[PDB]
């Protein structure tokens, strides 16, 4: 029972990405209106949007909306076994800043790191750091 | 509905005076991410002034002349980089958007990246003397190798393919600068030219939304084309970024003779060339180890390398 549970904006970046993963895949939906309901454990992958914000980094808007709609769901929130989180490095010490703070809000592990659709070694990576985190 | 038969004024101007012009609609938008996208680079606007880069100076007073030299004519490199950007390459895409936001996006990026280029000035006003500075700028003019990347790009900028034209105005902020701006992150990780490096980071905060937002609308673009014609433009994107990793190889061998750092400056451009290309949507051929630079002066880049509960 493998699963991914993942956003991405039009962009697609994040939707190519987990496209390339083994692992199912379900999106939250970008209409703010819509909600989805995920009853199996998961692992969550979501881009950062805060834009490089500084006050120190200004985290605000980090998680896309959409995103905290999905984990405000006690029901969602309780199956989420650990966050990758996307971005850019050239957003500097605001980059893929989205996993530290799911990680902090859900008390769950920070997985792995990457950028836009990712590289060969990234799916493979991530393939197996989701494997290892179902089995333990 | 008004908007299907009438044009955007830039439309009217360039390619179809058959029809009446809209005002644009800021209130009925066609495309969020316009809107993300403007909102972020407007409200991350920053001028050079508001950074005093005069607690630079007793690092710089203890960079020896040909270090001084070095920085002046890097520097002054990328300020040609971004003059064209500013006064050609982003003024160009306006009469090529696909939406009305997007016309006010570039207009915000040609002005944004002359912030940039005016940046440089900033910092040589505190550091540099007038001889430093003018020595600069003639190099940049008898540098045939530096001349050859902007000679390369301005041709898309002028002709009458819009998606070509594109790519370069993707390739600009995604990949060309990096070179460049591998030096004052090698400085500032050896605690030189702090202050200096505060500016390269606003900098490369809106190069990184300008690389992204030129290589989504691309993308939207060439989705349309036959899979014979979008073929051929991903065979011309991989030719002429083959192309531009030549020429940028060939300057930074100059740029960087004695020093040492080419090795690094050319492993960081190549890994900026592999996120310019997954910006566009085409995977990167290079592997993590031949883009692979050394931890601390990455770390210089980036450190991190409604709720109801
Ligand atoms: C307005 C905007 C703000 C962004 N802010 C950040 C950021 O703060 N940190 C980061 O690492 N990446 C940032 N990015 C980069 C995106 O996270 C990156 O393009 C990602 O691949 C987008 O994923 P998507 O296409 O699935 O939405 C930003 C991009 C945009 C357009
Ligand atoms: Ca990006
Ligand atoms: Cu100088
Ligand atoms: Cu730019």
């Amino acid at each position: 029972k493998e699963l991914i549970v993942y956003f991405s904006t039009q962009s697609n970046n994040t939707h190519r990405f987990v496209q390339k993963l083994d692992a199912e895949s379900i999106r939250i939906p970008i209409d703010e209106e819509e909600r989805i309901k995920v009853d199996e454990d998961y692992v969550l992958i979501v881009p950062t949007y805060s834009g490089g914000k500084v006050t120190q980094v200004d985290a605000h808007g980090a998680v896309p909306k959409q995103v905290i709609h999905f984990l405000n769901d006690p029901d969602n929130r309780k199956h989420c076994l650990g966050v990758i989180s996307s971005g850019n490095t050239n957003f500097g010490d605001s980059f893929a800043i989205a996993g530290p703070v799911i990680s902090y809000k859900l008390k769950v592990p920070l997985l792995y790191q990457f950028e836009l659709i990712g590289t060969k070694e990234d799916v493979e990576e991530v393939n197996r750091i989701i494997s290892e985190t179902f089995n333990a | 509905n008004y908007y299907d038969r009438s044009v955007s004024p830039v439309e009217y101007a360039y390619f179809d005076q058959s029809q009446n012009m809209r005002a644009i609609n800021w209130n009925k938008i066609v495309d969020e991410k316009d809107l993300e996208v403007w909102n972020r680079v407007t409200q991350n606007f920053w001028l050079p002034e508001n950074i005093p880069v005069s607690n630079d100076l007793p690092s710089w007073n203890e960079l020896d002349d040909d270090w001084q030299q070095l920085i002046t004519r890097t520097f002054t490199g990328l300020t040609l980089l971004d003059t064209v950007q500013s006064s050609i390459g982003d003024v160009a895409q306006i009469k090529n958007s696909l939406t009305e936001q997007e016309q006010v996006i570039y207009a915000n990026f040609a002005f944004m990246v002359g912030v940039h280029a005016r940046s440089y000035g900033t910092i040589f006003s505190t550091l540099c003397t007038s001889e430093q500075i003018e020595e600069a700028h003639e190099w940049v003019v008898d540098n045939e190798a530096l001349q050859a990347r902007p000679k390369a790009l301005i041709p898309f900028y002028t002709a009458d393919d819009p998606l070509k034209s594109k790519i370069a105005a993707a390739l600009m902020p995604g990949f060309l600068l990096y070179g460049g701006f591998y030096l004052p992150f090698y400085l500032s990780a050896r605690g030189k030219l702090p202050n200096t490096s505060d500016i390269i980071r606003l900098i490369l905060r809106d190069k990184v939304i300008h690389n992204f937002y030129s290589g989504y609308k691309y993308q939207l673009k060439v989705a349309k084309l036959s899979p014979e014609k979008q073929a051929e433009m991903k065979q011309f994107v991989f030719d002429l970024l083959d192309k531009m990793i030549g020429l940028e190889k060939t300057y930074l061998h100059q740029l960087y003779d004695g020093f040492g750092l080419a090795d690094e400056a050319i492993r960081f451009s190549l890994y900026n060339a592999g996120k310019f290309l997954q910006n566009l949507g085409y995977e990167s051929p290079f592997t993590k180890e031949e883009t692979r630079i050394a931890p601390e002066v990455f770390a210089q880049l980036s450190a991190r390398a409604d709720w109801d509960f």
